[PDB]
């Protein structure tokens, strides 16, 4: 319950600069 | 504590810890976890979905919600019921559809009156708002998502309220829905953990816009060619976002408002702080979404005022709060990503053309058919101009 | 324990813990983790993919699968091989495609015979089933996904079996594939953790349907306008799902069956319980998907019978089971979400029109081209009616 | 340590642990976490985004990046600043768009010269490369994604370099960008954890291809019908991938190269090993992406040489490295999935036709309109052939 | 291995009431 | 920070053999 947020947050971080 | 009633008739209370969530325009939702007991037995063994929950926050806030999800787990010699629920001023909209395809020009009152046909709820706009034209109605669609589109065109925000009257829910439509709030915040007094996030990966200084060329042209850029820019541009410099390509709007007054809105929406600031309620002191701070608030964090460089966009309450028993969570300005970076994902995953699987093994047959068949009929039309044009 | 052979010739056994998973119609899959040893060395250093695995469950269940994924990790002075594998009665379908575009009306035997051309496997339908018409064949597609579409139209479920004969796999196509099972369950005896989940967020009481209007009309609602509803409607009341808009079906007998199927598929119940095998006692309960079972949890309000839809076996060595997991009715809420996501993510990136920086140019170019050719066609219509 | 300057003028250093990531063609990115101090105060309280970071790796590697994300957290009586940043030879491309719709045939130098208009950077191709035709320009698109498309058509890889000169960045475009590297690896000496992953779920032995039929035909398979296969086919046997259906390419020399490329790209091998830097010994192994390397793991069956495709550096202070991570060949299985997901989730929500409640109205309206205009065109054809 | 399920479960929870 | 990778890796594993 506590855990989903950290992974999704790092995921949204990774959405910055993933694409040429 | 929590008075729940079937869809026909009488009520029954239960004690249970609740988790409510409220956004400005987005659907509110709650969640809770009943458990079997000597009490609650007659209820828990006899709940069917669309049970009508109410009397949250005690003998006040009679905002009646409805359950749609029902989990039932077995713990020891007893059983739990996790469950979810949604607003009636939103679910009652998800009830009904419209089959007559709305199309053409539409003034706002007409549009938001045809969609409130048989629902009984009421809408009203506060300020004068312009009108536009909706291309295709949602014949197979909810009243809710057409309400979404309408808000996207005319009324950029809203706020519902259970008026005094029974079976009434006034929808105050407004751009940038807000009310002043006497309370406030600071790092010392009410703000445990201030996460200030400033996301700018899709941002803008100047920007171009094209919006009056006819439907059949698509780039011969008639129709109010212009580029605008904000005040901060001059130090950051030349950048620009996706230009306002799509548009059938005549005037130029629009073409600056919408354009600067495309600009200033993008230098994003999400403050997903945490709130901690003081009961013995500072009780007059019940956070409510779509209100103004004056935060101030020392040692951060922050004294400005902002608006709530998300709030997340919990209430164990006697409707006493334990903690709050809130987000300011834009609701999150996080939730934007998650909504993007879920929209992708639900728009897909609602379709039927998808074939994971070599997709694009369904799209390329279509596109090649289109170019082929265009070739045949060229032949017809030549053959008719002959005669 | 596990006899694996190259695609040409001889076998070789290995001991390794296996994790098998079987659904009713969906692809089965297994997974396991070999490790380097004094034994197994000749194999593990010499496996190439599409190695053919078999003799799971001992000297029986000779269901031959094939490996497609191969991991190789280094642990100490030894090395692991995690790996995955899939059925030959499914992979052998993913082998071959069809390029002739199936199109038009199609009886079921003809369709599921043209797709079993050169594969060697066999199909048969049990009950009488109607026929429909398939719009575009998958010229660049597997036999598998056309099998999917065929099941979606005619044979709503299936079940494969390794018949006695060599290189044969009978596909019993059937709606609602089931066989009686002597065994059973209860909370006390075989059901450790019963998670009953009742999901209803896309559900229905009454519903509309339109399905005989021609391809070029799209809403002038000819073609068997009707709305139906289920028995539970009368207490829940007025709701309705997305109406059966898409349809070229003439008769009305169909328009009620498909419609009520759209209804009753939506008040969803997923029971993702856990199963624990008793070997010394109750051995006659080897769970198999697509069977009937009679569960009964006291203190839950449950004695009905259901069907398995997912099963998940593990087998360490000597093909002795350690635990089982299963899901009943609908396979999950979870897996539905995950399949939705993966379908979105694979349908996308199979395309080529996608441009993340200002998308919709590829769609708006197309749509504006379409309206422009329609305008030119209007001009042609006027100019021809002139003459 | 890290010299950061506003977009106008003077520099200021800060010490902070950095996390850089570099791929061959994909955007590089870094991340770091400044904290408040007696030092750094004048900076940290005065950073605005698009602050220009540089002098990573000390008094060398003056690769100037720019910040776009800014987090600000409160820790104790101090505050953290997590932040992200991207290359100027990539961001400076994300600056500018092109509105003139490139269309038609295009030689490579012309194309990659029109897109380097006003940016100041420079491109060059090494080997002779053919030319093709681009269907629709990205009028509302970045220079970056058109650069992506160009690389996808002509220059299958690239590599940037800060030449000696100021404000210059040479783009060496090349297929399969590589340089020899004197250093090397082995399990014993530099490779802690070797995860060899061999993914093959979308793989191929033979394959069909169709690529010269005109735009309006789509399957009457003129245009160099052929099927090819690789050398490994003969032992694995008959499989095949999605055939090269889409194509307007005349010659046959292409139709074998692209086809075998579709083959050999699919039997995928991702080696996401870990690297650990030795400073006192073996210092001449600064890993850089797009280089050749000779790995060798005993007890694995591995001595071949490969190329880096991803590298992940960290540098605490004084630009001393702590650890490295790298991936070889294909960048991952993982990251391929994640890019697929994010592409789905961003392509969606960039659109506007999406309506989660009964989608496909926007697509079916379009398709039925298309077939209807085709019917009207058939009528026109008959009526004109009459005259 | 144990972990994927909790996050995906919370995700499916979040799929309830995410949309106007 | 460490955690996103394990879940996403298992997810990509699950992307093998999820579809009829």
């Amino acid at each position: 319950d506590a855990l989903t947020s950290i992974v999704n947050g790092r995921n949204a971080k990774r959405n910055s600069e993933y694409y040429l | 504590t929590i008075t729940i009633k079937p869809p026909k008739g009488n009520g029954a209370p239960v004690p249970v810890e609740t988790t409510l969530v409220k956004k400005v325009n987005a659907d509110g939702v709650l969640t809770f976890d009943i458990l079997e007991n000597k009490y609650t037995y007659e209820v828990i063994n006899a709940i069917g979905k669309r049970w009508i929950v109410s009397h949250v926050e005690g003998e006040n806030d009679k905002k009646e919600y409805v359950i749609t999800v029902i989990d039932r787990k077995s713990e020891g010699d007893r059983q739990l019921v996790e469950c979810t629920a949604r607003e009636i001023p939103i679910d009652k909209l998800m009830i009904d559809r419209i089959y007559v395809n709305v199309t053409g020009s539409f003034t706002v009152e007409r549009y938001f009156n045809i969609v409130f046909q048989g629902t009984g709820m009421l809408f009203e706009v506060e300020g004068k708002v312009k009108s536009s034209k909706f291309e295709n109605g949602g014949e197979g669609d909810t009243r809710l998502e057409m309400f979404k589109k309408g808000l996207e065109h005319f009324g950029l925000e809203y706020k519902i309220t259970y008026d005094k009257k029974k079976d009434r829910y006034k929808f105050v439509l407004t751009p940038f829905a807000n009310q002043k709030a006497s309370y406030f915040i600071s790092d010392e007094v009410n703000a445990n953990a201030i996460k200030l996030e400033e996301d700018a990966s899709d941002f803008a200084t100047f920007i171009r816009g094209y919006g009056n060329y006819s439907g059949e042209e698509t780039f011969e850029h008639a129709g109010l060619v212009m580029e605008a820019r904000s005040a901060l541009a001059e130090i950051y410099g030349d950048i620009h976002a996706e230009p306002f390509k799509d548009g059938k709007v005549t005037d130029q007054e629009t073409m600056d408002k919408e354009l600067q809105s495309r600009l200033k929406k993008s230098l994003k600031q999400s403050l997903s702080l945490d709130f901690l309620v003081l009961r013995e002191s500072y009780p007059e701070a019940d956070p409510q979404p779509g209100d103004i608030v004056q935060i101030k964090s020392t040692k951060l460089g922050l004294n400005d005022l902002v608006r709530i966009v998300q709030v997340k309450t919990i209430r164990g028993i006697n409707n006493v709060i334990v903690k709050q969570d809130v987000t300011l300005g834009e609701f999150n970076r996080e939730q934007r990503y998650m909504k993007k994902v879920n929209t992708a995953a639900n728009y897909v699987s609602g379709l039927n053309d998808v074939n994971l093994s070599n997709p694009s047959k369904a799209a390329e068949n279509l596109k090649s058919k289109v170019a082929s009929i265009a070739k045949s039309t060229l032949d017809l044009m030549s053959r008719t101009d002959l005669i």
